[PDB]
């Protein structure tokens, strides 16, 4: 039962990590982090192995201070949807925007958790596109800001833990052997082709 | 599903030839041609195949698994083979007499040109598959005394996977 | 002959439909196979994007929608010896070979490799597929042995692959071909130096849609 | 396959019957024939009492009686010619090769040229079987030809041949194999000098008695 | 009702005890603490009663500082399967698998309590194997860890009080008297061997 | 003579059967019981491990299961007095005899003394069974008193006791029997010194699995 792929991808990972000023003149606050799943090799390396795939995901939010000690402090998350503009400064108007969902949390809370869908055009995303338009499935922002009137003086650091659901996939392909060199594109390495098997002393023996 | 395994893993190889084992008409009449394991989730032949890479994010498996062999070589070149099952327990036999002893298949290169042998039964030695001259190449005139044989290999509808684990291929 | 059936399902419909001039045998040229050669591979919709009506009624229209029938024929005398593996691969990827990390100065594969056109191209590392995946395991997709010694010929009907039922068949190559010599040509000295290996595709159940004159 | 069954009579039984573990094709090595190769023999019952469960459950017990199904393949190029016959021979009795009338001076067969084992022996004088016998009329026994332009296999089932329904399978071989090279190997040059025998040995109907630990 | 084996075994006793520094040089911060229910001799004697048992547990993981009180701190528990390897450092990769689940819990709120199933490869858990491979039947690891960005300074003691549940035994053997002196082993003392009744003045007394 | 069924199932079935040769009484040595002896134990997968066909066909394979049938005869005079304890104890681990508590420094038992052979290993702490368990209530297990004033014999029908259904016949001693004199052995001068113990076994119900010639 173990070996579906409703239970080879359903566990709620770490996808991303996110930093966090909020200090003086470089008065950023927001931390934009586009939201991808090719992020760490391990399930980039586990979604390649099919060509379409089609999935529902749960995103839990843990933020903690820098050296760890959390204290009552309201956090907006904000999911900007794919189109929709990201915010630019801390207290701009696409923060106050009623079609991007927000979330009010404090630090001393439970981890926030919510849920998004499936948002591409197509019947299903395709990390393989052959053809010109990389393609043009996305899903969306996730930008963060500390809800306040005077400045916090913190600097805090949220972790994104992504769990797949109602996973479905299609048209399985080899599992990638080569190491990688980029985000968006297979590029391997032309000298230094690393054998898929490690080598022996002869072939007469069972080493 | 079927896959090569990657039986000529050792070394002085190039990319591809590392597919192929090497049958020629130089080696005498009765003597060893490649011997290789069967643990699929281990460092060796097995883990260039498909069942070896998936049989790593999981740590127990269980089941029967199937290796079939396919000749390349000329139509006119004919000759018998003895592939070889060993169960897991003594090493590796010596001779060829303590080989058909164990489990045996006697491959002939006239009228089958692909032979499939079934091991039984295998858990995370575990068992030999060895591969002998059975009494030569024989080729007649004008034809290269040389080919090869791939060898494939995958599971069973016995073939049972238990306990998630991360990969160790990736850094 | 044995046909191997893509994934078990036969090209079905779902537009205007020729149905007469576009469902016959168009054969490429043939490919010399030889000692030292490394494989080839073929983009599909945009191998036959120049050649006659199914040329003109694909590149003069914006929706398409089509399976396929392929064979491989290679034709060798009874003294050669060697072996071919011929798989189709759907949604087929060329990466680009080098070791650099920046955006715009890694390379990346031209025009000219990522779509071939109707005289193919061939490999560089066949061992990785061009692909940085290893080929051991290709035999996940559809595919044939093509073995000199017991069959000449290689056929794979290939239906529609793709996530959305339309899709333009100038800018996407829906599924390549490629054929890879595993075992490597020998012969005696007095043969023919080299093999012929001809393609014949046949595109079943051809669908077109909004016209730009 | 055309099997000839030999003297029209299936090996039957008559003691424990292992039936499950002494069933299974022992492959014996291959044999190099070549231009002047001259033939080779093997007494069976001994052939087989050093490989495996057959040899230990044949060596520790006292009393013996079982059939054979052999196979004897011989795969050559379609440019190699020649001809082999193989033929049973029950109760082959090896003759001694000399001019002496004298009792201990006249010479006699080895234990090794006697019983060969698993790896046979060769005769030294084909054309009277080294037994005084002409092979021209060998023919009366069971046998078949393994010519090199129609087949490649051949097989005979042996039954159990003795006047006593039990006997020692360690000191007496109750029949033997002859394989003879009627017409020579012949090869223009550039093809392989030697081509490989491949005999293959099923136990049928295996029965075993008195055993001592 | 209170003399059969499901009461027998079920009650939350205390298994183990894990220390923490989280301090400069030795910046080891995690805890790694290999889970035999072997720990305290009384358990021990109950469970040496048996042969072969089967069980399900709950684990109850109650933190506490130093001192005593108990400041808002996030931290990680981590469940490594057997055969997984161990973390070796706070903040090596084997933190961020997603195989090993994790649980996130504030030291302000109530002690985490997980459950583990029946994960032995043969029917049933053995504490005498008479042969060679001690047996190899394993239950896991339980590493736990400070998350924060800045390292804490705090050092931690947390108490991890396991309870039985569905117990079922077979083969039972006598009880040991004699005293103990290994962990994985029966050895008893050659010299100095108690008797298993205190002596008393004669034999034709009462008392 | 009374049996004494141990845990009240028989020895059954579940992989080759002998079923003729290895259903035999195989009789140990006589053990000499005299005034200042302690005990004897045995454990019992490789008592038989050395002894004929059950040794032959338990050492050539890979996997075992079979229950067993003892029998403990204890024939002494009518003059003779004592008593006997004789016990099957499944998974009969052998402590090691010390006071040190570091890994490498503490004592273990030797391969000799783990498993004992064919000849047994007599005890040296018999109070303790040494395993640091107390023998008085080893009357936990199944067991029998072998009263020399009652009777001289014992049976014990002992099934598969263990936690995977097969499992290595040599790395693995199932269990052990333990005969134990409870009661020293009285005499008055004039009278044989010494009794003698005779015990035979019987494999019911044997099954072998993964032989490797």
């Amino acid at each position: 039962l173990e070996t579906t792929i409703n239970h080879f991808f359903s566990r709620s990972g770490l996808v991303g990590v996110v930093n966090l000023t909020d200090g003086g003149t470089d008065t950023t606050g927001y931390a934009t982090w586009d939201i991808d799943i090719m992020g760490f090799v391990q399930l980039r390396r586990k979604c390649e192995m099919f060509t379409y795939m089609r999935f529902n995901a749960e995103f839990t939010f843990v933020t903690t201070t820098k050296n760890g000690e959390a204290r009552p402090y309201m956090l907006q998350y904000m999911y900007v949807p794919p189109g929709a503009p990201k915010p630019t400064g801390r207290d701009a108007f696409q923060w106050q925007t009623a079609t991007n969902p927000s979330v009010f949390v404090k630090l001393t809370d439970p981890p926030a958790q919510v849920s998004v869908p499936f948002m591409s055009p197509a019947s299903a995303y395709q990390w393989f596109y052959d053809g010109y338009p990389c393609p043009n499935n996305m899903m969306g922002t996730f930008a963060v800001r500390v809800v306040s009137r005077e400045a916090s003086q913190l600097k805090l650091q949220t972790r994104v833990y992504m769990k797949l659901k109602h996973v479905r996939a299609w048209v399985p392909r080899p599992i990638r052997s080569q190491p990688y060199l980029l985000k968006n594109f297979p590029n391997y390495d032309s000298s230094k082709i690393t054998n898929s098997a490690r080598d022996r002393s002869s072939i007469k023996q069972a080493n | 599903v079927e896959t090569i395994l990657e039986v000529n893993n050792t070394t002085e190889a190039t990319g591809l030839t590392r597919l192929l084992i090497p049958v020629s008409s130089q080696n005498k009449a009765d003597e060893l041609c490649a011997a290789f394991m069967v643990d699929p989730g281990r460092i060796g032949p097995w883990q260039s195949t498909l069942v070896g890479q998936i049989c790593r994010y999981y740590t127990q498996w269980s089941g029967s698994l199937k290796v079939t062999f396919m000749f390349t070589g000329s139509f006119m070149a004919t000759g018998k083979m003895l592939v070889a099952y060993s169960p897991p327990g003594s090493a590796q036999p010596a001779n060829r007499e303590t080989a058909m002893l164990g489990t045996h298949v006697i491959w002939d290169f006239g009228l089958q040109s692909s032979v499939s042998l079934v091991i039984p039964w295998i858990s995370n030695t575990a068992g030999v598959v060895t591969l002998w001259y059975q009494t030569n190449y024989v080729v007649p005139p004008e034809t290269p005394g040389e080919a090869y044989i791939i060898a494939m290999g995958a599971a069973q509808d016995n073939f049972t996977l238990k306990i998630c684990k991360d990969t160790d291929e990736v850094t | 002959a044995n046909i191997v059936l893509a994934y078990g399902e036969w090209p079905e419909y779902c537009p205007t439909r020729p149905d007469v001039s576009v469902n016959r045998f168009y054969t490429l040229d043939s490919k010399m196979w030889q000692e030292n050669s490394t494989g080839w591979y073929w983009k599909f919709p945009d191998v036959l994007n120049k050649t006659g009506v199914f040329g003109q009624n694909a590149q003069f229209h914006y929706l398409y929608r089509s399976g396929f029938c392929l064979h491989v024929q290679c034709n060798a005398s009874k003294f050669h010896q060697g072996a071919l593996l011929v798989a189709v691969i759907p949604e087929f990827v060329i990466a680009g070979r080098g070791s650099n990390t920046k955006p715009n100065e890694a390379p990346h594969p031209g025009f000219t490799t990522t779509f071939p056109g109707t005289t193919g191209a061939t490999f560089h590392d066949p061992y990785v597929l061009d692909s940085g995946v290893p080929l051991s395991q290709a035999l996940i997709y559809p595919h044939q042995w093509i073995n000199l010694r017991t069959n000449n010929c290689a056929t794979v009907i290939v239906p529609y692959i793709n996530a959305v039922p339309f899709d333009s068949a100038i800018n996407h190559s829906n599924f390549g071909l490629i054929v890879i010599p595993v075992s490597p040509l020998k012969y005696s000295s007095g043969a023919t130096t080299a093999i012929p290996i001809t393609i014949t595709i046949a595109p079943l159940n051809s669908e077109f849609g909004g016209l730009r004159q």
